[PDB]
């Protein structure tokens, strides 16, 4: 019945760097998805209470959203591009896990995923 | 779908 704390977006005990590929993950890949007309279900952690989804955090143990990812990128939380890519993949998988195959949210999620993949193919 | 339901069904 309660929401869990959201994912960490910051940590001073993790070293930091900026790379061309992380810049690209922020200003190309996240930018494209974030501005898409289907982004809104994914722009923030799922609020199980407010949305009355009591099964959500029984089912989803590794939550992730674009709000967290954007924050992570802005906070230099990732060292490697694949860390970030993994978070996107987790966001999309969770959607498929929790929602029914016929649900409009799944079709929103797959539309965003195709775009995501098309962008990752042009990583620098 | 609906803003109120986070785009989730039922």
């Amino acid at each position: 019945s309660m929401n869990p704390p959201p994912p960490e977006t910051s940590n001073p005990n993790k070293p930091k760097r900026q790379t061309n590929q992380l810049q690209y993950l922020l200003r190309v890949v996240l930018k494209t998805l974030w501005k898409h007309q289907f982004a809104w279900p994914f722009q923030q952690p799922v609020d199980a209470v407010k949305l009355n989804l009591p099964d959500y955090y029984k089912i989803i143990k590794t939550p992730m959203d674009m709000g967290t990812i954007k924050k992570r990128l802005e906070n230099n939380y990732y060292w490697n591009a694949q860390e970030c890519i993994q978070d996107f993949n987790t966001m999309f998988t969770n959607c498929y896990i929790y929602n029914k195959p016929g649900d409009d949210i799944v079709l929103m999620a797959e539309a965003l995923e195709k775009l995501f993949l098309q962008k990752i193919n042009e990583l620098p | 779908a609906r803003k109120s339901t986070g785009g989730k069904a039922p």
